[PDB]
């Protein structure tokens, strides 16, 4: 965890903790979702978020919960560092079959089935290994941009 | 340029303006001996290369060691997270920030 | 002999991916090179077949066969003379300065004799050849013999 | 030491001295590292920083310790002054081989081996001597920007 | 003599790159020039060989040989007469004004006698020759004798 990433989680903690007392309760979760447009947010969704913690969601409990789910989270500059080492001549997005062979043949984390799941929402270019960069974006901030 | 390769007697031939000149069956014999002599010379020079070739692969494999992991773990996160309320929230919200 | 070098056995535990203390016959060529031995691939091939050992079918190994094969390859290290390596490349290009044009060394290392992949050829020229397209083989063969 | 550089070290001394009494003790070092995100900062790291001084870290002991480690520290404007004299026509980053030859052939501090270490984290452009300016940045403030 | 000039020993510590207080025989020519002596390179060469000293093989030095070689070169400073330097270049170009055409002095300084590199020739004309292509050697030889 770099310090600017921890400051981003402190700003997200303050936007969900609308009572500003330092502990995100279930009313803060529901009023942050209603301010984003969720008028139908069920109480069972709020209870499942609180069921991931053993205590009240203060800043260090929110940081330890996000730490334990993001144990391989990598910032965009280090993902582009590794992709610039895979394309060491610069500019070009690397081939689809080169990333499939190098993921498998180096590591067990690069096994195929997982490579079909990589191509599956990370579209073609991304999946193929040709573009580059959009995948670093969606690994640090999810969903389609 | 072609004759560059082969474990052949680089003697036995000779070039000129319209064509190459080549021995048989003596000069033919010569070359042959020669041919064997390069496998030696060659075969040995190949090896080191081969050897050496992979020796650089290890230096790369090794470097790579972690950059992968980084990549490895890093992805996994996301696959887990991207479905998490809190994380989607942070997501829609991440922009309003400065 | 031990000089009993027990670090050859510790390096066999770094190349065996299953942890059972056996190394397949296809890895023995590259692990002899990683222990400080450069047998040519035809030599590694011959010896194998010589001993009615087929590298075409599944193979396992034991340390008790890999140790004497490394000791049979260790006598052939007297073939590694650097005079003949630099004189080979000095006969490969004109003028009194040690420079191969880029693509001459890359196509010769991939297609002449024991085929080296063009991926390995690019990894062996990376850094020693600059953008002039001229590989100085005095420093190139020096750095190749540094590993 | 120019006076604005000494005021920058006075501001860094006040941010690490969170008790505001004028002497940075080991608790100030640990609480400044914990406020930057270092939750695992060992006591042996704090003891190695205090082992570089002969007494308590007040402002003049911190200035003399930084003076004795930065005996060739040069501000960015004087490094760009010297690089504008090396490129006297302006704008262009100077060649890789020109900086290697001029470092060696003028001085013993510009010997090669050291030139391979200059290229080694100061990347290509920087190392090569083509770009310019990013090296002045990282000599006044380290690490990748 | 000391006048014991101990700054010659302090300048030997600025030219020895190893710090062991020895200066190789190939540096002795340029360091005699940096101490205020202009022996020609053939003279530096002869003296060396004269003393069965080979500048072809590795060399070291000691201050105890470099001091008397600088004192043997110091008698030859009576050959540095500026009348003959300005009259040499005055016979090298027509008319009553001291100007050499640019390329005449550059090609003569690189190829006639003791070969000066064209890099050093450009560094000695830089500033004294303007864009008219005419080197005024009255001020040019004045500035060359200012160092």
């Amino acid at each position: 965890f770099d310090e600017t990433e921890i400051e981003d989680f402190k700003e997200a903690f303050t936007v969900i903790d609308q009572n500003a007392d330092g502990i995100i309760d279930k009313d803060d979760l529901r009023e942050t979702f209603a301010a984003m447009g969720r008028l139908n947010v069920k109480n069972e969704e709020l209870d499942a978020m609180i069921k991931e913690a053993s205590g009240p969601i203060n800043f260090t409990v929110f940081l330890t919960m996000f730490g334990e789910k993001l144990k391989g989270a990598d910032p965009e500059d280090v993902i582009m560092g590794a992709f610039k080492v895979l394309d060491p001549d610069g500019k070009g997005s690397i081939k689809k079959s080169f990333l499939e062979e190098l993921l498998t043949t180096g590591g067990g984390r690069f096994t195929p089935e997982e490579i079909k799941n990589m191509w599956a929402a990370f579209p073609p270019d991304v999946a193929g290994n040709v573009d580059y960069k959009n995948i670093c974006y969606v690994i640090t901030h999810g969903e389609d941009a | 340029k072609l004759l560059g390769g082969g474990d052949v007697d680089h003697t036995q031939y000779a070039f000129g303006h319209t064509k190459v000149f080549f021995k048989a069956g003596l000069l033919g014999l010569l070359e042959e001996m020669r041919d064997d002599k390069l496998a030696e010379i060659i075969t040995a020079t190949q090896a080191r290369c081969r050897g050496f070739l992979m020796r650089v692969e290890y230096r790369a494999m090794v470097e790579r060691r972690e950059s992968i992991f980084c990549i490895q773990y890093n992805v996994r996160s996301f696959m887990n997270v991207k479905h998490w309320p809190w994380m989607k929230l942070f997501f829609k919200i991440k922009p309003l920030l400065k | 002999s031990k000089a009993a070098a027990d670090d050859f056995k510790e390096a066999f535990l770094l190349f065996d991916r299953t942890g059972d203390a056996k190394i397949t016959a296809s890895q023995v060529g590259d692990i002899a090179r990683a222990l400080g031995q450069n047998p040519t691939n035809a030599e590694i091939n011959k010896i194998l077949g010589n001993p009615s050992k087929e590298e075409m079918n599944a193979a396992a190994i034991t340390f008790e066969e890999f140790l004497p094969m490394l000791q049979a390859a260790a006598n052939n290290k007297d073939q590694g003379t650097f005079e003949d390596f630099v004189e080979g490349l000095r006969v490969f290009d004109k003028e009194g300065n040690g420079t191969v044009m880029g693509a001459e060394l890359r196509h010769v290392l991939a297609t002449l004799g024991e085929k080296m992949t063009e991926e390995e050829v690019e990894e062996l020229m990376k850094g020693q050849e600059d953008s002039n397209g001229c590989i100085n083989y005095e420093a190139f063969v020096k750095h190749i013999m540094s590993v």
